[PDB]
């Protein structure tokens, strides 16, 4: 037993080294499962007490602030402004940090909420937040599509196997893409829109308003898009103002703005101008000169 | 790892489309079916690891049973008994190297 | 016996390290012909956008960019080279900015003239296709001619009317 | 220096990719290693047993 | 036990872009390199020593620098190796005469009173030590004894005039009595007759008086020529700005030691806003003199950092006089009171003198 003793010892070390080093990315990971926070829950009852699904739209700011940094440095003051219900309303500012607030409050993404919003005639933060996004489409700033089948990529949560959710896809766009596609309303993605069109995005997001009747539609800026693409995206909205009746645009982009019944903007970290109709922005030619 | 990554990529469209569960759904799909493969990976290498540890108990069980009753030729000396315990803990570790 | 040739290509190319080190590639770095080549590729916008600007992990296993972006950031590096020779492929074609590339084509000429160097710029840009500068068509795997740009309008075929 | 003295025509590149010479360089090479590590090992054991 | 090897098929493939090194960064303000220290004891490294055995060469000044234990242990080893080697030699001659065995004495023994390798050793001892104790006696029919007590008898006198040597050259030593030189603290820069100077403060506490002072200024700090040349420590000398321009001095009662910051003077462009801790300079002062009482040079080595420079400061009077003779409160030495003067670096304040100078 006297001769093992060394190697024992040896393979002692070595398999104590080892341990050591796994231990502490197993200690990273333990940190890693400390961080708890996004409470997805309410502060009331969901039952019957809030709306089943925002329609009419009726929103009322009341002083509403928002800030990221520990509610410090907000880029809202008191933002207390009268949406219109029942139609589209497009709010365009020159920067960006009107937009991102206005982003950020329709989703109660923000970290702090220095006011008060009447979703509906409801609370906002009163809400499940997993309904509250499902029933409220939106846009993104830039095409993004996941891997897998369009029946369980369009969607997935709801699990419709309605054929007129394939209908209004292959109607939207990519007609002949759908057509081509031997799955079509169960064709799987090609590596997330690896090789397709940059209207995509735009199609999913269509089709996602289509299957789960979202009356409240949210857009954001369009990084690149062609006239044809501009002008789909412009017959979307129009549709969605028919059917939906409510639609909210958010961009830098004056002449697509002015198709909307009210326009806005906010910079500086507070709201720079309102303008109730939309000739109001064209008779301020401060902001058409900033725009072109 | 591919198709997670694929999910933490689009986290925040994820999160305001409301599909993380619906993409967890095929992400704990995939875990059993890696957790599989692992579960059969562990049995193979206990498998390894217990013929490993219980070969060399077995073969000096059998070298000394054997001497014991088919040859009974020694009274089993302690110089002979210790000195093939010593040869064979030394022989253990090129026997488990060599493959 | 060949020099170092400024090269570039249709597929950009970029280096898993900062975008300043990236642009100068193993060479001195000069704050004047930085700050010009920068201003040229109107890319101070996109650093600003960035976090580190300049000091960010472009590339791959890093800050992933967009093929302008990349395009740019190949062209300003092959600017910044300073070569007496001075290849593209397709430049403008995979970046289509009117007012990024007539800036590029604009600063180009005067550093081309200035240094006198020979720059070779293989892209469909209509824009500056009938320009004083030499041409040279290539079609079927041959060079059909490589002169004066009046030999074009001599011809029969005027590259379908320039696609006026 | 093969890499560097390497031919750049499609037929090569499309064959053997970046990606997998940068595996055969990952695996292949430290494999080898652990065999010339190993090799003492081979000449030995069979002797000593 | 065993482990496991390296088998990396993929290295998980994604395992990548992880970054962070969340480094401590802790190296940046770690500390300040220093010429010398404030107690002598130049703290420079030397590397590359190729020695060709000259280090073991000067074997005499190796014992000299050698501290006082340790030469007291190469004494003691040396004498008790010298005296076993000879009592082995006596035995060794006693056993093969054969006095060592124990018989008649018909024939008379090369050495009396040999009986063990004690008594050898004994006999050893009388002889090197010079004690004679005579009860073992040296015949006179062992030559080859008589050549050996020869041979002892040089070896033990040689070896107790080194010995001695090197005592007295030690004895002779006078570094700790160098180290009894005070230094001030922390030097400063004050205005002297419209001259902007730096002054310094060094005293001593022995009353023995060093004989032949002779104090050098110096400033250590890299230095690059229009040329080209990088010289990383460049030193200068600096004058004392004394009334004869020598060096030597008459130090009694701490001095103030003051050098005029002249347009020559490599000091004449710096500002005390340059006076942080992290600035590349080092003032070096090193004092030269012998002693009364040895008759030894002894040098004196200290530094005056940047960040140890008092601007715009002056030094308190230390010298009091009494009823019948002169005082001097040491514990005033590194007492400082703040003097008012412009904050303009020398090349400044000449070229404002020069200014003013032009307007009147
Ligand atoms: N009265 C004194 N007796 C002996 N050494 C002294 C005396 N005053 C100062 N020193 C020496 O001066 C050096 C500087 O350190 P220290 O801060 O103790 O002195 P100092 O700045 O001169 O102080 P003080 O305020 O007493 O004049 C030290 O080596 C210290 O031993
Ligand atoms: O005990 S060993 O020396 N082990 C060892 C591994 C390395 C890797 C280095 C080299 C490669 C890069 C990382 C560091 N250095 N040393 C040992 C030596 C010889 C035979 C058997 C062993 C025991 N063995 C084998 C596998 N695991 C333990
Ligand atoms: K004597
Ligand atoms: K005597």
């Amino acid at each position: 037993y006297a001769l093992m003793v060394s190697n024992y010892l040896n393979w002692m070390v070595r398999n104590l080294a080892d341990m050591e080093i796994q231990l502490g990315a197993v200690k990273r990971i333990h940190a890693l499962l400390k961080t708890e926070a996004e409470s997805y829950e309410g502060l009331l009852a969901p039952s019957l007490i809030p709306k089943n699904w925002p329609d009419q739209g009726k929103i009322q700011i009341q002083n509403l602030s928002v800030r990221y940094d520990s509610s410090l440095k907000p880029v809202l003051k008191h933002v207390n402004a009268l949406i219109s219900p029942g139609q589209k309303i497009g709010i365009c500012g020159r920067t960006g940090s009107g937009k991102s607030s206005f982003s950020l409050a329709f989703f109660r993404m923000v970290d702090m909420f220095e006011g008060r919003i009447i979703i509906d005639g409801i609370d906002i933060a009163k809400l499940p937040l997993h309904t509250l996004r499902s029933r409220l489409s939106i846009i993104l700033q830039d095409p993004v599509l996941f891997s897998g089948t369009i029946r369980f990529n369009l969607d997935p949560e709801k699990k419709c196997s309605d054929s007129t959710l394939w209908e209004a896809l292959e109607i939207a766009q990519l007609k002949l893409v759908v057509k081509a596609l031997p799955g079509g309303l169960d064709a799987i993605i090609t590596e997330g829109g690896e090789n397709f069109s940059q209207g995509q995005r735009q199609l999913f997001c269509l089709a996602r308003a289509f299957v789960r009747k979202t009356s409240i539609f949210i857009m954001d800026e369009a990084t690149a898009s062609i006239d044809m693409a501009t002008e789909n995206i412009l017959q979307k909205v129009v549709m969605t103002a028919f059917a939906d009746r409510t639609v909210v645009t958010i961009a830098h982009r004056v002449h697509t703005i002015l198709s909307a019944d009210l326009v806005m903007v906010l910079k500086r970290g507070a709201i720079l101008e309102f303008d109730k109709p939309e000739t109001l922005l064209s008779q301020k030619d401060s902001v058409f000169a900033s725009f072109v | 790892l591919k198709q997670t990554n694929e999910m933490l990529r689009g986290m925040k469209l994820l999160k305001l489309y409301a599909w993380e569960s619906i993409f967890c759904s095929r992400v704990e799909v995939t875990r059993r079916k890696e957790m599989t493969s692992l579960r059969a990976f562990a049995v193979y290498t206990s498998i390894s690891i217990f013929m490993n540890t219980a070969i060399p108990i077995a073969a000096v069980l059998i070298t000394f049973v054997g001497h014991v009753s088919f040859f009974k030729e020694s009274d089993l000396s302690p110089s002979v008994a210790f000195a093939s315990l010593s040869l064979f803990h030394i022989l253990v570790t090129p026997l488990f190297l060599l493959s | 016996s060949r020099g170092p040739v400024a090269y570039a290509s249709q597929k950009p190319w970029l280096l898993n390290a900062t975008v300043e080190e990236n642009i100068t590639f193993e060479s001195p770095f000069n704050k004047q012909r930085y700050k010009m080549v920068i201003e040229a590729c109107s890319l101070q916008p996109d650093i600003d956008i960035l976090p580190h600007g300049d000091q960010t992990q472009i590339g791959e296993r890093g800050i992933n960019l967009s093929g302008g972006q990349r395009q740019r950031i190949s062209v300003a590096r092959a600017l910044y080279q300073q070569t007496n020779v001075v290849f593209l492929d397709d430049p403008f074609s995979a970046l289509d900015v009117h007012l990024s590339d007539h800036l590029m084509q604009a600063g180009i000429l005067e550093l081309l003239r200035d240094d006198k160097r020979t720059v070779v710029l293989v892209t469909h840009k209509l824009q500056y296709l009938p320009h004083a500068d030499w041409i040279i068509a290539m079609k079927d795997g041959t060079i059909q001619r490589e002169g004066t740009l009046k030999d074009f309008q001599r011809s029969e075929c005027q590259l379908f009317e320039h696609w006026k | 220096n093969k890499i560097m003295h390497l031919s750049t025509s499609n037929l090569s590149m499309g064959e053997m990719t970046a990606g997998q010479i940068c595996n055969l360089v990952a695996i292949d090479t430290n494999q080898l290693m652990w065999f010339f590590f190993l090799c003492p090992n081979l000449w030995a054991m069979p002797v000593q047993i | 036990m065993l482990s496991r090897k390296g088998i990396i098929p993929e290295e998980y493939v994604l395992t990548r872009l992880a970054e962070d090194p969340t480094e401590p960064r802790y190296r940046t303000r770690e500390r300040r390199a220093r010429f010398v220290s404030k107690k002598g004891n130049c703290n420079v490294a030397h590397k590359n020593i190729r020695e060709q055995g000259r280090f073991l060469q000067d074997v005499f000044t190796t014992l000299v620098d050698l501290k006082w234990p340790h030469t007291l242990l190469i004494f003691t080893m040396s004498f008790l190796c010298s005296w076993l080697l000879f009592a082995m030699v006596w035995w060794l001659i006693a056993f093969a005469h054969g006095d060592l065995a124990p018989g008649e004495g018909t024939n008379v023994p090369c050495v009396t009173s040999i009986h063990s390798f004690s008594s050898a050793f004994l006999f050893s001892i009388e002889v090197q030590v010079t004690i004679g104790f005579g009860g073992r006696m040296v015949t006179e029919e062992c030559p080859l004894a008589i050549l050996i007590l020869i041979v002892q008898n040089i070896v033990g006198l040689m070896i107790n005039a080194i010995m001695l040597g090197c005592i007295f050259m030690k004895t002779a030593q006078a570094h700790r009595r160098a180290e009894t030189l005070i230094f001030s603290k922390h030097a400063v820069i004050t205005l002297r007759h419209g001259r902007l100077c730096f002054m310094l403060r060094v005293g001593d506490l022995r009353k023995s008086m060093i004989i032949s002072a002779t104090i050098h200024m110096q400033v250590v700090r890299k230095t690059t020529s229009p040329e080209g040349e990088v010289v990383p420590l460049h030193q200068v000398d600096i004058p004392m700005e004394n009334g004869v321009g020598g060096n030597s001095i008459f130090l009694v009662a701490p001095l103030i030691i003051y050098h005029v910051i002249d347009s020559n003077s490599p000091l004449y462009d710096l500002a005390p806003s340059d006076l942080h801790h992290h600035q590349d300079l080092e003032i070096i002062v090193i004092l030269e003199g012998v002693v009364e009482t040895t008759g030894i040079t002894t040098q004196a080595r200290t530094s005056y950092l940047a960040d140890e420079i008092l601007w715009g400061q002056r030094f308190v009077p230390i010298v009091a006089e009494e009823d019948g003779r002169y005082s001097v409160d040491y514990s005033k030495f590194g007492n400082t009171v703040k003097v008012p003067t412009p904050l303009c670096t020398a090349r400044q304040l000449d070229e404002d003198r020069s200014l003013l100078d032009a307007l009147t």
